[PDB]
């Protein structure tokens, strides 16, 4: 139901700082008033992270993504190694409302999207969707920015969400703020590349990717992380 | 034992350390989440209408408790048969994407379905590996899947080019031609339509009165395991040195409430050095305390075996509660160095001859 698009939209690939955003809760275990040092997959502090003001974006091992986005144009994802009905694919859509998450060997076209009619009900995202393995539906998730991290360990897909009010116009704030644990999804897929789903009437996000080193967590009274080092960035660190 | 450590048989006026008491635990508990999603397995037995021997109802089963203790007790099912899975242990064992096969057939040829079994409909119409893994429950549908004028509703697959493959279905229904002569779609010499009715009638007798048949297929594969059964959980006890297995998660101690307040998806807690402190309850999900069952050294305090024969002993660490031949003895006294049996306390106060800890100490009178 979808064909190429003329219009090329041009979302030019700038660079910005990561100041000390992208930190996660690494397990499931309550801890209070204690330094705990810890070695897994981070975002490196004050690194250059991508800015879009849809390209084929690689996964490598973890990606962060995150979003200032108002009204809500930022739709879903796409996750697998050719995104074609040849070889097993991962979905996400989040609608106005239950979320789905599909996990099937989908055909989508060159540009795929969701658009709206003004009624307001248009979906031409993919093709064909011949052969399914996984379904699940959840609860929706939705001036105010969204970050996201993904990870797919051992045929487990990690989602770790979090979502503040902003007022600071075009950069990342400079604070900080850990990432709860979201979601787990015991599928299995050689995830390689992905993509992304905006909702068009009938645009900028940032990106960043994960590395292996150590890291220091503080946590407080409550047993919620306040604040971390890294171990790795300055001689004092 | 006093002597026996000391290896001699005279002993001087002191206090002398010997073995270790240590409570031991007396039960055990086990706890699991609430059984819930339980697994969708009415629609596929229960169904009004099951689908022709040839075009077999095939189900997917994935992501869900399955119960197969009530079919294992189920009274209505006659045949129970299958031999790759021992029935009863089917709640122990843990697998992903069962598969449900089921139809309505005669009851002469539910024999037919069996590992390394031939007939009319197991070659032609669906066909069992013979390293089967799973188990079929079929049984009698006589009041329901047959009409007093004859139920013809139901076909079977009689002529086929060849045999059928194991975990194949094959609807097609083609002309067969038995000689030398194409039928050109005419049911001329040597042409005979493949499928033909089934007659069932409320009269007719047994092996000819139809029989639904389902088949359950279990596979393990590479990805995690999903279906299997309910995990049955014991009751919780409190203030008593036992041992758990909290959701996998298991040891010793003792359990007691707190007042710590997890952030709502943490499941339990440490302090440092890699020791579990709290956890919390799958079910009534509630924060419980845990601490280590009381351990300690004993000693024994005597005045010297040459001026007396009495002795008193010193449970040391140890909270006067749980002091158990010596069980009771005497009056017990309870101190900060811990619980002391065979000695009277006094409110006077003298020269320190056998130190006993903590600014007390002990001397004979008694
Ligand atoms: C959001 O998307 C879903 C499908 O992805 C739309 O339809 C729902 O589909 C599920 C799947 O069977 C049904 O169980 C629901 O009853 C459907 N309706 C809902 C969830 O309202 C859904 O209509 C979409 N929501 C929109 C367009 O607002
Ligand atoms: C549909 O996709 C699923 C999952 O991708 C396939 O199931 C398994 O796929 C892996 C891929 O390497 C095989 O090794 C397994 O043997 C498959 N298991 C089963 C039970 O099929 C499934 O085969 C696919 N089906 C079709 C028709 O493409
Ligand atoms: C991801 O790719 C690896 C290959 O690098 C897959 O591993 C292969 O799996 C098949 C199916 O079991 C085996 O026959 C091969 O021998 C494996 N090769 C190696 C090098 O391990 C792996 O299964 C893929 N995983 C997913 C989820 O697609
Ligand atoms: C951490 O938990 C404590 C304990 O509940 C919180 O302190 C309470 O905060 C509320 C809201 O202001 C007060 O009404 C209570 O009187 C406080 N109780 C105590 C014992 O301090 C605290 O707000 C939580 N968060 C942080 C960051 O400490
Ligand atoms: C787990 O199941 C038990 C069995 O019903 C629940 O116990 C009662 O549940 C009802 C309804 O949910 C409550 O009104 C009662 O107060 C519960 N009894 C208690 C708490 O002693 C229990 O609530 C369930 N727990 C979860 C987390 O689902
Ligand atoms: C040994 O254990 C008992 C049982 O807990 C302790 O007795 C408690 O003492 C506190 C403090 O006075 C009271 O609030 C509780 O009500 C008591 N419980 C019972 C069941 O009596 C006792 O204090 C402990 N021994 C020492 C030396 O502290
Ligand atoms: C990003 O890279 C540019 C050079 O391409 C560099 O000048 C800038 O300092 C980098 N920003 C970082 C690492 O935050
Ligand atoms: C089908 O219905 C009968 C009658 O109530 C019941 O005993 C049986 O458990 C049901 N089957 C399943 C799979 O629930
Ligand atoms: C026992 O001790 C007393 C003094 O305490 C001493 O006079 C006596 O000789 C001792 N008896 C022995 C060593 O047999
Ligand atoms: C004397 O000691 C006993 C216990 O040894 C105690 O119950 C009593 O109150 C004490 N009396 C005085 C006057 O100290």
């Amino acid at each position: 139901q979808c064909v190429n698009l003329t219009t090329r939209t041009q979302l030019p690939p700038a660079y910005t700082n990561s100041f000390t955003r992208g930190v996660y809760y690494p397990d499931k275990v309550f801890r209070s008033s204690v330094l705990h040092s810890t070695q897994d997959l981070f975002l490196p502090f004050f690194s250059n992270v991508t800015w879009f003001h849809n390209p084929v974006l690689p996964f490598n091992d973890g990606v962060y993504f995150a979003s200032t986005e108002k009204s809500n144009i930022i739709r879903g994802w796409i996750f697998g190694t050719t995104l074609d009905s040849k070889t097993q694919s991962l979905l996400i859509v989040n609608n106005a409302t239950n979320v789905v998450i599909k996990v099937c060997e989908f055909q989508f076209c060159n540009d795929p999207f969701l658009d709206v009619y003004y009624m307001k009900s248009e979906f031409r995202v993919y093709s064909s969707a011949n052969n399914c393995t996984f379904e699940y539906v959840s609860q929706p998730f939705l001036k105010n920015l969204r970050e996201f991290v993904f990870k797919n360990i051992d045929g487990y897909f990690k989602i770790y969400s979090k979502h503040t009010p902003i007022n600071l116009v075009r950069d990342l704030p400079q604070g900080f703020s850990a990432l709860e644990p979201l979601v787990d999804l015991p599928i299995g897929i050689n995830i390689t590349r992905f993509q992304t789903l905006l909702a068009l009437h009938r645009a900028a996000y940032y990106v960043g990717y994960l590395q292996p080193r150590t890291f220091l967590l503080k946590y407080n009274e409550n047993g919620t992380i306040t604040d971390a080092v890294d171990c790795a960035l300055d001689p004092l660190s | 034992e006093t002597k026996c450590t000391l290896k001699s048989f005279t002993v001087e006026k002191g206090i002398y350390q010997t073995s270790n008491f240590r409570v031991q635990p007396t039960e055990s508990i086990v706890r699991f989440p609430n059984i819930t999603n339980l697994c969708p397995f009415g629609e596929v037995f229960n169904a009004t209408r099951f689908a022709s021997v040839y075009a077999w109802n095939r189900k997917r089963i994935s992501n869900c408790v399955a119960d197969y203790s009530v079919l294992y007790n189920s009274a209505s099912f006659s045949t129970f048969k299958c031999y790759g899975v021992s029935p009863t242990k089917l709640n122990d064992l843990c697998f992903t994407n069962v598969y449900a096969d089921s139809f309505v057939i005669r009851g002469d040829e539910v024999r037919q379905i069996a590992p390394g079994q031939t007939g009319k409909i197991a070659d032609y119409n669906y066909k069992l590996p013979d390293d089967f893994t799973g188990c079929v429950i079929a049984w009698n549908s006589n009041n329901l899947d047959s009409k007093v004028g004859g139920n013809y509703n139901y076909r079977y697959r009689l002529f086929r080019k060849s045999n059928l493959k194991p975990f194949e279905r094959d609807i097609s229904t083609e002309i067969y031609q038995a000689g030398s002569t194409p039928c050109n779609g005419v049911q001329g010499f040597n042409c005979y339509f493949p499928l033909q009715s089934y007659g069932f009638q409320p009269t007719n007798g047994v092996g000819y009165q139809p029989y639904r048949v389902v088949v359950l297929s279990f596979e393990l594969l590479h990805a995690p395991a999903t279906v299997c059964g309910p995990k049955k959980s014991t009751n919780l006890v409190k203030n008593k040195c036992v041992n758990f297995n909290f959701n996998g998660l298991t040891g010793t101690g003792v359990l007691t409430e707190s007042n710590k307040k997890f952030l709502p998806f943490q499941q339990f807690g440490r302090d440092i050095a890699d020791t579990t402190d709290a956890v919390r309850d799958p079910q009534t999900l509630e924060i419980l305390d845990i601490t280590p069952c009381s351990f300690g050294g004993v000693s024994v305090i005597t005045p010297g075996t040459n001026t007396s024969n009495q002795v008193a002993v010193l449970y040391q660490g140890v909270n006067c509660t749980e002091v158990p031949v010596y069980s009771t003895g005497s009056n017990v006294f309870q101190t900060r160095a811990g619980c002391l049996i065979g000695a009277e306390h006094v409110n006077n106060s003298y020269e320190c001859d056998i130190p006993i800890g903590a600014g007390i100490c002990a001397s004979y009178q008694s």
